[PDB]
């Protein structure tokens, strides 16, 4: 059985795929042994395969996950300021990574606690644990050994399912089983199983630390054996989220303890009805999604939704003990999920536009042009009017007419559903506070809100109208009628028919990337300024509140102007005067570094590949002339590489000349 | 019949099971299952293991082998199959479950729209209830564009009234005078001149284009619709200057 | 039965019981039974709605008559009513008198079937044999139960509301 | 070869010849085209196939025919049924009068097939090179097309 | 140039800093015509017309 | 419509015929190559002008050229389909 797990094909690159069996006469094979090496569908041999290296490959991934999280809880245990941040984390910033002293890289390290100094974290592990009940290093080393253990498991299993699965098996298609086991055992009887992990160790450790033992008589309390503090010891009645802890600022464990438990409940409960529930109507799905990228699809869809969801609860659904106040965390939570969220919805659309390719589509492709025809009004409707209204309120600005603006002082667009929206939270009629810094106050929404609402709606819509119509149009169109036999990926059919650039599934994921890129950039930055604006800041005795921006946001984020000048430039001044900065050096370098990778893609962007085909051929002239001669032959990139790294450095650039901006003045302003 | 599939031991495969295998798999592929179908395994299994043959499995190749078949719950049921045989009939009829979209997905609203129009291969025939339907069919009729009965000036004198009366709200409210004393003549010019761009488009259209569908018979080309556009510039005019006498009076 | 097989099928408490404890429909013709059912539908529709608009509006949402009157209106709908601007009520008058107008008489509704004021006739099956469609008399049936339901509960709002509070 | 007797797609409603087909929007735009290409062929078994204009297909036993707006859907539904071991299908163009014009297989047989009769239209007799100059031919009948 | 035109006020510099956002919102603008080439566009426009 | 011209070095493939979406080339008797064949292009108007002719020519530099004519375009050479230019 494993006698045929043989190194005889390391050596032999690109054996996977029987189109590279040619061997490497070009450049161009190098990148297509790159590009194929996951694509298992189009790779030698039967169905079997395909099924074996998907699985062994998701548990390879599983184990790179454990990995970093084994990582992780090693450099919290062994690599950083995790003790005084227990102690105290309103003064002590978290720091688990550290910068050797080479180069002067030294400066990169920063002043977190007088006896540590090194990388303000915003990962918010050190929250993690805290609501973890971790308090010694050794609790964290005993995480770290567990993480690795799971790695070395999860690595031996992918390791064997590529010869314990065989042609015969079957328990992947078996989608009533894994649905079944999956729902009930993880979504329900592992919620239960961390319900009593919190009963049993957090309850007993966080209303001790929350107590004020951070002592907890070392082990004699804080080592369980605390069965005189009752489950519900301090709920405190009320309802769970309208009275926050006063001491770590978010919600009790308690609470979430008794959420896990009944959503572990309810969860046991919907596996024990799926016996007997609503179906015969989905039925037609049930059967033709039977297939690996459409369930790809779905999941992907499914994990950026929770994602965006988990994004918008981490900041003002505080759950985590002294993480709001914590804001560069805080900020971080919600905009790497925002990213992630975009991302795997482009992976969604794109395995949908793939399933269509090789699988059958559904009777939705048939009406396409009304689907396709009313997406495309509807976004031409909310572009010429949500941008507008800043692109009229701008102009009439510069005249000098602000009575004629849309503003709050002037003609202004109430935010109606969302004003009548009071029944989200339903807090008590003020605000909550830790220590100097403000940990929820309600965000009073007005007419810039409403606009960069509609922003948002639009910008959404653009990127499902490209993500819709890549995926409707991939098998056939009215312009290409044969677009099936041209596969998934393709540059063009030609100059013809006016030309035809661009009209595979693969090219609308890549104008897609740019336009979600473009969608949740404005997301983040509607967060970034709205939190400092009008959430976040520091607080007068006299119940004054003096937040980070000053209440920019309701006065100028409603002309471009505004965000030009009070968001990119004013609010700027901390990433751009960050050099001989201790903390904030290497956000002033990747800021510059950020512009120039985004910069840089635009020459993949506007180019063809047949100038560059020409040069390289010029060039190889004078390699010729000394003779040396490459016999794998230079080629310029192939158009949809082009295309591809343009879009990869495109969104590399900007993402980090954000990441750059957001970080360095969150961290400075902390 | 098919040697494989008598006297099949129970512990391979159940009887149950295998008969609902049988029903989900064609009846052409029995002889010969296909590859990676529950059949096919079932042959290359029994085949092996049975009353004649190999009576006895180690444990671990019998848990693999359970694990490849089915579990009698992952196939469909005759319900289910017919479902399935008569969704695609009705499909490849020209016919359609109508269906209305919903929050991300669809209602099955129980109702069968013959969805291929009068000519099956032309792509604007397709009849939809918005289009085809009786009510949409009358409504479309008797709009003053295609009411019949209606002299070309009666459908722009409609057409006409109908645009200058709507036009002039949006200047005379939220436009740069709208708190001026009159803040509503201004409005009414802004919809008069409205009217008229959108007349002289119009005539430009008459004059290019020159639609032939309102003409009556031996008469200049496009002189219907040209009378209709006219007429609609009156049209404008006096639904404007109604709309205004309106607003002032009351 | 004979004529009263034109509405078979739809009603009673299970969907093939004519209910008629009084013999309203024996003795009537087939048009005079068809149209006792367009008035059925009509009313029941109405109901529908009207019983969704009551609760929207007996909770606290009524915005145009709160941004009309500029002022939070009465959460009883029916004192909600004498609040509400009399141009209002006037506008909510002809937007109907518009609809039941545009109905009759421009866009009749067929003679066989006087409650088809979409007109689904022309585009719908309704005798075919599917299961995953063909359930449209099903869905009739949820119509009009659903409708008779809404008519007796409209009725005991108003009725309680002008009595009982 | 005789052409056949195509009829105007519009006059051709509930043809028996017309394989029964799903139907969607990207048939042939009626009420603003009147030029239409009709593809005709004989099958041996009702073996299902994709429509060129979306939707899937299931052909006839006997005769088939089926109308579109472009040579090329024809000539795609042409290479789709070739696949499947289906030859003599013709492709005929229909002008708005009704005028039928016999276009796939011209004189009966396919174009990759070397037939008597044929001879090289639009040949050039020297490698690709061997075209004169652009500026050589300036303001002669040849002005921009060497 | 940013401070030209605010809510606090316009300076003289106020066509200079429109300017300055609508050259930047033409500069943009042009990079769907670089980057988005035709055939999406043609099949956008073949949706429109059809509607 | 384009313009596409077949060269002496065409040696007989019929790739070229095959690969086109349109049946603009046919093949055509000839005695100037071992295969007795050579491309020819009698239906240049129904040309759209997609090249694939031309990616499928295996000669050295291609024995079939076809010239793009933007200034010429036909409804045939761009494909409509919404409308009729007839
Ligand atoms: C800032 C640059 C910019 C702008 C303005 C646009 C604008 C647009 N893109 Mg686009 N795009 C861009 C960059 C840009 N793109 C880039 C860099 C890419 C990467 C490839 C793309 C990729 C892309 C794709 C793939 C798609 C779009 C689509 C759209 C359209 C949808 C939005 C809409 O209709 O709003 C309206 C347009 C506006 C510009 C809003 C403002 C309008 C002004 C302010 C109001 C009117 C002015 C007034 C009348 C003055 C008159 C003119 C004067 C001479 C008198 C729109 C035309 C989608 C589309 O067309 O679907 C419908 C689509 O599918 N874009
Ligand atoms: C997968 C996630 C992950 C990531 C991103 C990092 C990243 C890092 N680790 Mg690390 N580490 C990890 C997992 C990870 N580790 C695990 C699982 C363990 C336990 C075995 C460790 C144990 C560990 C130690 C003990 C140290 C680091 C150090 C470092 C830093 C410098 C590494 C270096 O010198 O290059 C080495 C490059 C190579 C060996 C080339 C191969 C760097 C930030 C060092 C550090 O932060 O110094 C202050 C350090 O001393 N790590
Ligand atoms: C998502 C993770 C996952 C899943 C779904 C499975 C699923 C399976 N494994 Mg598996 N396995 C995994 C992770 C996983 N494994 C890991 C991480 C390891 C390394 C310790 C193994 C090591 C392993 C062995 C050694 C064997 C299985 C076997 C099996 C099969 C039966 C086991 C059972 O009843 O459960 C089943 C297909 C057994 C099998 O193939 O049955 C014939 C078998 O012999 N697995
Ligand atoms: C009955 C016990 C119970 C308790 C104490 C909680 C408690 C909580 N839930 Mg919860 N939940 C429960 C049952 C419970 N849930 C059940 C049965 C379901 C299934 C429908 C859910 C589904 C659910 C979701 C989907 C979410 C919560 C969230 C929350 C948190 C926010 C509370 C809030 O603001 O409420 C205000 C009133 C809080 C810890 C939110 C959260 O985790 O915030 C980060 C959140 O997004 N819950
Ligand atoms: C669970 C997630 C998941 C999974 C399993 C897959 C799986 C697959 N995808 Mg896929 N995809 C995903 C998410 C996922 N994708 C997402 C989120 C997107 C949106 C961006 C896409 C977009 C996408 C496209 C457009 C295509 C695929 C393709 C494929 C198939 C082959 C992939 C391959 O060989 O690439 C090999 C792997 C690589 C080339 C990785 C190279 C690294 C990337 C490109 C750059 C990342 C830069 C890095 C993050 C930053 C560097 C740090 C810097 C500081 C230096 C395979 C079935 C291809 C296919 O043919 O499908 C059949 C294809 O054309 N996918
Ligand atoms: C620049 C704006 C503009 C334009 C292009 C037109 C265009 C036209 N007007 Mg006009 N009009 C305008 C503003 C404008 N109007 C205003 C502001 C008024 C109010 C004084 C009028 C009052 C007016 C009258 C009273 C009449 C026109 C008529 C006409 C048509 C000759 C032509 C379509 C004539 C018309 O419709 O005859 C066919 C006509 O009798 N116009
Ligand atoms: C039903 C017909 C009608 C009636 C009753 C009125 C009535 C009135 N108009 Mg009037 N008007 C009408 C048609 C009518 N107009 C038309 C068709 C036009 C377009 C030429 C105008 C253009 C017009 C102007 C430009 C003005 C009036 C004004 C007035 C008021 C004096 C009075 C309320 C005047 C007024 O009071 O404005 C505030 C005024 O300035 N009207
Ligand atoms: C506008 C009122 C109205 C009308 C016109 C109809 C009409 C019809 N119904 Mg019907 N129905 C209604 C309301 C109405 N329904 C309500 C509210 C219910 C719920 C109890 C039902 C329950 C019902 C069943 C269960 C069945 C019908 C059936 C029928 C059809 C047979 C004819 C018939 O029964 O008498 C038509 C004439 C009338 C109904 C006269 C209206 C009532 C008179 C005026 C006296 C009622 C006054 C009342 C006592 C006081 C008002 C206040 C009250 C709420 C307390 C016919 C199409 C049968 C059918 O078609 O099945 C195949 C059948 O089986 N209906
Ligand atoms: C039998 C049908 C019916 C009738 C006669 C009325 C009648 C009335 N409604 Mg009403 N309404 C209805 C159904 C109905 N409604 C439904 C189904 C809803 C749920 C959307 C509402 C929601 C609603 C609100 C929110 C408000 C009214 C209000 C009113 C009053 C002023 C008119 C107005 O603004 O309506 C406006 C009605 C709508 C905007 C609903 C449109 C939905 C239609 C029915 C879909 C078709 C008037 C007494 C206003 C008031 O002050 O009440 C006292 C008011 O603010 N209605
Ligand atoms: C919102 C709504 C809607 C819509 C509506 C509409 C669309 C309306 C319109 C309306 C309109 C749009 C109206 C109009 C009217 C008009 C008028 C009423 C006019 C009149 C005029 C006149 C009367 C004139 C006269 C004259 C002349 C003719 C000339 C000379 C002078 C004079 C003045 C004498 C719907 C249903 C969708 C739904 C919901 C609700
Ligand atoms: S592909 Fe080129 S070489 Fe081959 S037959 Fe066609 S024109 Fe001649």
């Amino acid at each position: 059985i494993f006698r045929y797990i043989n190194t005889t094909l390391w050596a032999k690159a690109g054996h996977f795929n029987k189109a590279l069996s040619k061997g490497a006469k070009t450049t161009t094979w190098i990148w297509n042994l790159h590009d194929y090496a996951h694509d298992f569908d189009i790779q030698q041999r039967s169905t079997g395969l395909i099924a074996r290296k998907v699985f062994s490959s998701n548990l390879a991934h599983l184990s790179l996950v454990f990995f970093w999280i084994s990582g992780m809880h090693l450099h919290g245990a062994y690599l950083s300021n995790y003790d005084i941040w227990l102690k105290d984390p309103k003064s002590i910033t978290p720091s688990s990574h550290l910068a050797y002293s080479l180069i002067g890289q030294d400066i990169l390290n920063s002043y977190t606690s007088e006896y540590f100094s090194g990388i303000t974290i915003t990962s918010g592990f050190f929250q993690l644990y805290r609501s973890e009940g971790i308090i010694t290093q050794s609790q964290l080393k005993y995480a770290c050994a567990t993480s690795l253990i799971a790695t070395l498991i999860c690595l031996s299993g992918s390791y064997l399912h590529m010869q314990l699965m065989s042609k015969f098996t079957s328990f992947y298609k078996k989608f009533q089983s894994l649905s079944q086991d999956h729902l009930i055992i993880i979504f329900g009887s592992r919620s239960t199983s961390l319900s009593a992990h919190q009963i049993h160790k957090m309850l007993p450790a966080n209303p001790l630390l929350d107590s004020g033992i951070s002592k907890p008589s070392i082990l004699q309390v804080i080592s369980n054996s605390l069965s005189y503090t009752l489950a519900l010891f301090s709920t405190n009645l009320s309802s769970t989220g309208k009275l926050l802890n006063p001491s770590t600022r978010s919600v009790f464990l308690s609470q979430v303890a008794a959420h896990h438990k009944t959503t572990g409940v309810v969860f046991i409960t919907l596996g024990l009805i799926r016996f007997l529930t609503m179906y015969k109507s989905q039925f037609s799905i049930l059967t033709s999604y039977i297939d690996y990228h459409i369930v790809l699809s779905i999941n992907l869809a499914l994990i950026a939704s929770l994602s965006i969801i988990v994004a918008d609860h981490l900041t003002r659904t505080p759950i985590y003990p002294h993480k709001s106040t914590s804001y560069p965390t805080i900020l971080c939570l919600s905009i790497h999920h925002a990213w992630l969220s975009g991302f795997l919805i482009i992976g969604s659309g794109a395995h949908a536009s793939i399933f269509n390719l090789l699988g059958s589509p559904t009777s939705e492709i048939r009406h396409r042009d009304p689907i396709y025809s009313h997406l495309i009004w509807v976004c031409i409707a909310i572009g010429l009017h949500s941008f507008s209204l800043y692109c009229h309120n701008d102009t009439l600005e510069a005249l000098g007419r602000p009575e004629d603006i849309f503003h709050d002082n002037s003609i202004q667009l109430k935010a109606i559903f969302a004003k009548q929206s009071f029944l989200r939270a339903e807090l008590q009629p003020d605000i909550e506070m830790l220590d100097k810094k403000i940990i929820r106050i309600t965000q009073e929404l007005g007419t810039a809100d409403f606009i960069v609402h509609h922003i948002h709606a639009f910008t959404i819509h653009v990127t499902l109208l490209i993500l819709s119509k890549g995926v409707l149009y991939a098998r056939n169109s009215r312009f290409v009628s044969d677009k099936l036999e041209l596969g998934f990926t393709y540059p063009c059919d030609g100059p013809g028919r006016g030309g035809t650039c661009q009209i595979s599934p693969w090219d609308h994921l890549f104008s897609a990337v740019f336009w979600m890129y473009n969608c949740l950039n404005v997301v983040t930055f509607h967060y970034f300024w709205k939190m400092q604006s009008d959430v976040w800041g520091f607080v007068s005795i006299q119940k004054h509140i003096s937040h980070y921006s000053q209440g920019d946001f309701s006065v100028n984020s409603i002309t471009i102007n505004g965000w030009l000048r009070n968001l990119l430039w004013s609010e700027a001044s901390q990433v751009i005067q960050s050099y001989a900065l201790s903390s904030i050096c290497p956000y002033g370098f990747i800021f510059l570094i950020g512009h120039f990778i985004w910069a840089f893609s635009l020459m993949f962007l506007f180019s063809g590949r047949a100038y560059w085909q020409e040069l390289i051929e010029s060039i190889l002239w004078s390699h010729h002339k000394l003779k040396i001669i490459p016999h794998i032959q230079p080629r310029a990139l192939s158009i949809s590489q082009g295309r591809a790294v343009g879009f990869i450095h495109y969104t590399l650039g900007g993402i980090g000349s954000t990441w750059a901006f957001i970080i360095s003045r969150l961290l400075v302003l902390t | 019949k098919i040697a494989y599939l008598q006297d099949i031991p129970r512990t391979i495969v159940e009887k149950d099971a295998l008969e609902l295998i049988l029903k989900n798999t064609p009846k052409e592929q029995w002889e010969n299952p296909p590859e990676d179908s529950y059949l096919y395994t079932v042959k290359a299994f029994a085949e092996m293991y049975g009353p004649g043959k190999a009576t006895k499995m180690g444990w671990w190749d019998y848990y693999r082998l359970k694990m490849d078949m089915p579990d009698t719950t992952r196939l469909s049921s005759e319900r289910e199959l017919q479902e399935i045989e008569e969704y695609e009939k009705l499909m490849m009829s020209g016919k359609v479950p109508f269906a209305v979209p919903g929050p991300s997905g669809y209602f099955f609203t129980g109702f069968v729209t013959q969805w291929k129009g009068k000519e099956p291969f032309a792509g604007d025939q397709v009849i939809t209830l918005t289009e085809n339907g009786l009510f949409a069919k009358q409504f479309l009729s008797a709009l003053a564009f295609y009411r019949e009965g209606l002299k070309p000036w009666q459908r722009g004198l409609e057409i006409g009234m109908a645009h200058g009366y709507f036009l002039i709200g949006p200047f005379t409210s939220l436009g740069p005078l709208r708190n001026t004393p009159e803040a509503a003549t201004v409005g009414l010019l802004c919809g008069c001149a409205i009217v008229g761009i959108v007349s002289i488009g119009g005539l430009i259209f008459g004059s290019t284009i020159k639609p032939t569908r309102f003409d009556k018979d031996g008469d200049k080309p496009g002189a219907g619709f040209i009378e209709m556009i006219n007429w609609h510039a009156v049209g404008g005019l006096g639904g404007a200057g109604f709309a205004h006498a309106l607003i002032t009076v009351f | 039965r004979e004529a009263p097989k034109v509405l078979a099928g739809t009603g009673g408490p299970l969907p093939e019981s004519f209910w008629d404890p009084a013999g309203f429909t024996n003795n009537k013709t087939d048009e005079e039974l068809l149209f006792y059912r367009a008035a059925e539908l009509k009313h029941g529709r109405i109901a529908m709605a009207a019983v969704v608009g009551w609760f929207t509006n007996a909770s606290g949402f009524h915005y145009l008559g709160d941004l009309w009157l500029k002022k939070p209106a009465s959460d009883n709908p029916i004192e909600a009513f004498n609040q509400l601007s009399l141009l209002g009520v006037f506008q909510m008058v002809f937007f109907i008198g518009c609809l039941e107008w545009l109905t009759t008489v421009p866009c009749p509704p067929p003679k066989d079937a006087p409650w088809d004021v979409i007109g689904m006739s022309d585009v719908l099956e309704e005798d075919t044999d599917e299961n995953p469609m063909a359930e449209y008399k099903k869905i009739q049936m949820q119509e009009l139960n659903n409708s008779r339901l809404a008519m007796v509960a409209i009725i005991g709002l108003i009725v309680q509301a002008t009595t009982t509070g | 070869v005789v052409a056949e007797a195509i009829p105007r797609p519009e006059d051709l409603l509930d043809s028996p010849k017309f394989p029964m087909f799903e139907g969607s929007t990207g048939g042939y735009m009626s009420r603003s085209t009147r030029e239409r290409h009709a593809i005709t062929w004989t099958a041996k078994g009702q073996a299902k196939f994709e429509m060129p204009t979306g939707g899937f297909a299931i052909m006839n036993q006997g005769e088939n025919l089926c109308y579109f707006r472009k040579k090329e859907q024809c000539i795609a539904l042409g290479k789709q049924l070739r696949k499947m071991k289906i030859e003599n299908y013709k492709i005929y163009r229909l002008k708005k009068d009704g005028t039928v014009i016999f276009m796939h297989p011209a004189d009966g047989v396919f174009p990759e097939k070397v037939n008597k009769g044929r001879v090289q239209v639009n040949g050039r007799p020297f490698t690709i090179r061997g075209n004169p100059q652009q500026s050589e031919l300036k303001f002669t009948k040849y002005q921009g097309k060497g | 140039l940013i401070h030209g035109y605010s809510t606090l006020g316009a300076n003289d510099l106020s066509v200079q800093s429109w300017s300055f956002l609508l050259t930047h919102l033409a500069w943009a603008s042009g990079f769907m015509f670089l980057i988005s080439w035709r055939g999406y566009w043609q099949e956008l426009i073949d949706i429109i017309l059809y509607i | 419509s384009h313009a596409v011209k077949i060269y002496d070095t065409c040696i007989g493939c019929t790739l070229c015929v095959r690969a086109c979406p349109t049946d603009v080339l046919e093949m055509v008797p000839a005695s100037i190559n071992a295969a007795k064949q050579v491309a020819s292009s009698p239906r240049v108007e129904d040309c759209v002008g997609c090249k694939r002719c031309e990616t499928a020519c295996p000669t050295d530099f291609l024995s079939i050229r076809v010239y793009l004519q933007d200034n010429e375009e036909t409804q045939y050479s761009l494909g409509l389909d919404l409308v009729d230019w007839s």
